[PDB]
RNA sequence: UUGUUGAUUUUGUGGGUGGUGGUGCAU
């Protein structure tokens, strides 16, 4: 089980308890809340002051919010459901997503315990 | 309590909300949703009291600006409750056309709706009338397909209930890209009707209602179920159909394909 | 029965004049509100208090996005019966057998007729080729017998619902089929008569299928096509006449 | 429109630390991360519809 | 897209629908 697969089922789990914010204007306000438990950015955002500012805001020392990278905004967007599915199968007309912060894990999985060990 | 001075003005806006028809609602009154005790300010400005324009009006501002939670409190203890209201008390028994609208400017926020009105309409003694007039609101506005499969999967695993079948034939009359998952358990609930060992619901009397939903679901979502789920499902016709509806039943499912 | 009238009339308007003193005294109470409006909420601001899903509402959250995982179904209207296909088919071909004889008369659609025209008249990845030669580049590569397959996907890479304005570019395709089919009539075909018949007709097909949503992209082509025949016939008489032309009138009877 | 609204709202320096030039809503039910709209007369809560001071 | 909000809408192309409709009739 790679640290990637686990963040896919991790952010799953998280939609179903409506435990995401999904956007920068929404994981800004989840980060100054102190909301935030885990922030997903994606490395490849054009405009570094987006990389910059949740950077700072998950720094912060007041809340220290662990981070993660990601590739691609697209892939981040899938695992955050904004994709939709085809009558194959495969996601459609997916909207890339350049910060996922997590307010509510919903559940309590083993791939939870990995992503928390491997920051600790 | 609230401070006395604020007591004094929104009991003063309660007031005109009795007889407000038209114009700009009180400042005071527009605010409430922001203020965290919206229902200790709501019940001085007695919501029972509101009429019908506020009614209209104030689900408009509290939809809006409520979040989905507090939203569905707003949803569950007010409007819920003059709509039953409303139909109990009139003469015919007909809902007033200012709140009529105020349940389709609800259905903006399709989960506060459905876990305000129509869950808890039906689960607290909805009646023939209420459910006319709710299906109404529902078939006419326009509901998102992901909320109105997770409605129509509750529903189907309630209690059979007249009322509730209503709703059931409306969501099935929406026409909508049902999940399998959801064609699963539409054709699980015509199953039970079947007599098998089962419970009451094999010999259970059904009436048109359920028929025309049984032949409502057989029109468009004869191609998306499996031939085992359609052979279940014409036992249904053989033991269960109707007069009439139901060969039309058997022809409909007979003539889709597997999927 | 006038003094009743004339009770009714003072009675309308008494209770009009008292909706609107009502009306009056609504606005002004709305007024000294608004003016008050600073000090409740600054009250109720001091006042305000310091900051469990149910399990029914728990099961729905888990539903939209199972749904949202499940596959959706696609939606199927009603079988009609062999009867009313039958019947539905027999009026609409009687509907435009009654049109059809009443323009053999002279009911000309803008209802109007014929003798109204007879005022004055003495007294006075796959690209969609706009034009008849990007057509043939696009289709410059293939074979004679492969034309068709070209020209079919092309308009199904740009039918109406993929975008907004598809509907031009096929219409405009419609004109450029049209010019494509008299050309293809105009090259020697004397050695693969067969697959240029394999290609002609099925071209015909497509524009038939084309002339029945883009007819005014169509017409217009066709007009133009007949001015450009009458001038070519104007500068090198029966040498502008060839079998493309022959065609062309062919076709515009099939359509 | 307004593209990147997050951009302006936050400033970063080189150190990086993240400072705010709009003000919080006072309004303990917005919540943080909630900014006013700016304007010269007086400074405006899109979600609560207050009206503060730009002075204080 | 809402009135700040978050996918609830908006756009283009197709497209089913008379229905908080009445009136009498048959336990």
């Amino acid at each position: 089980v790679t640290i990637e697969d686990a963040l896919k089922v991790v952010l799953r789990t998280a939609l179903v308890h409506d435990g995401l914010a999904r956007g920068l204007r929404e994981s800004t306000k989840a980060l100054t809340r102190g909301e935030a438990l885990l922030v997903v950015l994606v490395s490849s955002v054009t405009e570094a002051n987006i990389i910059k500012l949740v950077e700072g805001l998950a720094n912060d020392p007041e809340n220290k919010v662990p981070l993660i990278k990601v590739a691609d905004a697209k892939q981040l967007g899938e695992w955050a459901g904004l994709g939709k599915i085809d009558r194959e199968g495969n996601a459609r007309k997916v909207v890339g997503a350049s910060v996922v912060v997590v307010k509510n894990w919903g559940a309590e999985t083993d791939e939870l315990s990995m992503i928390m060990e491997h920051f600790s | 309590a609230l401070p006395e001075k604020v007591i004094k003005a929104y009991t003063t806006v309660g007031s005109i909300l009795k007889t407000w028809t038209h114009g700009k609602l009180p400042k005071l009154f527009k605010v409430i949703p922001s203020l965290r005790n919206w229902q200790d300010v709501i019940y001085v400005t007695n919501p029972e009291e509101w009429s019908p324009h506020v009614v209209y009006e104030a689900t408009k501002l509290f939809v809006s600006n409520l979040t989905a939670k507090e939203s569905q409190k707003f949803i569950n203890l007010i409007l819920l409750e003059r709509f039953r209201d409303n139909i109990e008390t009139s003469e015919d028994h007909s809902l007033n056309y200012h709140i009529y609208r105020a349940v389709k400017k609800s259905l903006y926020k399709p989960s506060a709706f459905f876990k305000g009105f129509l869950f808890p309409l039906v689960e607290t003694g909805c009646n023939v009338r209420e459910a006319t007039i709710a299906g109404s609101v529902l078939a006419k506005v326009s509901v998102p397909a992901l909320h109105s499969s997770a409605a129509l999967s509750y529903l189907l695993r309630l209690p059979f209930s007249p009322p509730t079948t209503v709703f059931i034939k409306i969501l099935l009359d929406k026409k909508y890209a049902l999940p399998y998952q959801t064609v699963d358990d539409c054709v699980y609930y015509f199953m039970r009707f079947r007599i098998l060992s089962n419970g009451e619901d094999a010999t259970r009397v059904l009436p048109v209602i359920w028929h025309k939903a049984f032949l409502t679901f057989a029109q468009r979502y004869k191609n998306d179920i499996t031939q085992d789920q359609r052979d279940f499902l014409l036992e249904t016709v053989r033991q269960r159909g109707h007069k009439d509806i139901g060969p039309e039943i058997r022809r409909e499912l007979l003539a889709g394909a597997s999927r | 029965k006038a003094e009743v009238m004339k009770e009714v009339i003072a009675k309308s308007k008494f209770y009009k004049q008292e909706r609107q003193k009502a009306q009056g005294i609504m606005e002004d109470q709305i007024d000294n509100l608004d003016d008050n409006f600073e000090d409740v909420m600054s009250e109720l601001m001091m006042t305000q208090p310091k900051k469990p899903k149910t399990d029914l509402d728990k099961e729905y959250d888990i539903k939209v996005k199972e749904l949202q995982l499940d596959k959706r179904a696609a939606p199927s209207d009603r079988t009609k019966t062999e009867e009313e296909k039958n019947a539905e088919a027999e009026e609409k071909k009687r509907e435009l057998e009654q049109q059809r004889l009443d323009r053999m008369n002279g009911m000309i659609e803008l209802e109007r007729g014929v003798e109204d025209l007879d005022d004055g008249f003495w007294e006075n990845s796959i690209s969609c080729p706009r034009t008849h030669d990007a057509l043939l580049d696009q289709v410059k590569k293939l074979d004679l017998d492969d034309h068709p397959k070209i020209v079919k996907n092309i308009i199904k890479a740009y039918q109406p619902k993929l975008a907004e304005g598809n509907k031009e570019k096929l219409g405009k395709f419609t004109a450029v089929l049209l010019r494509h089919i008299i050309f293809l009539s105009n090259q020697n075909y004397l050695k693969n008569v067969q697959s240029f018949k394999r290609t002609q007709n099925a071209l015909i097909s497509i524009l038939k299928s084309l002339s029945e949503k883009y007819n005014r992209e169509l017409s217009e082509e066709c007009r133009d096509y007949i001015n450009e025949m009458q001038a070519r016939y104007k500068k090198n008489h029966f040498d502008a006449l060839s079998n493309g032309d022959l065609v062309f009138f062919s076709i515009i009877g099939i359509l | 429109k307004v593209k990147l609204a997050v951009l302006s709202y936050y400033k970063v320096d080189a150190e990086g630390k993240v400072t705010k030039l709009r003000r919080e809503c006072s309004n303990p039910t917005c919540g943080a991360g909630v900014f006013l709209a700016n304007h010269k007369d007086r400074l405006y809560c899109g979600k609560c519809h207050s009206v503060y001071k730009v002075n204080a």
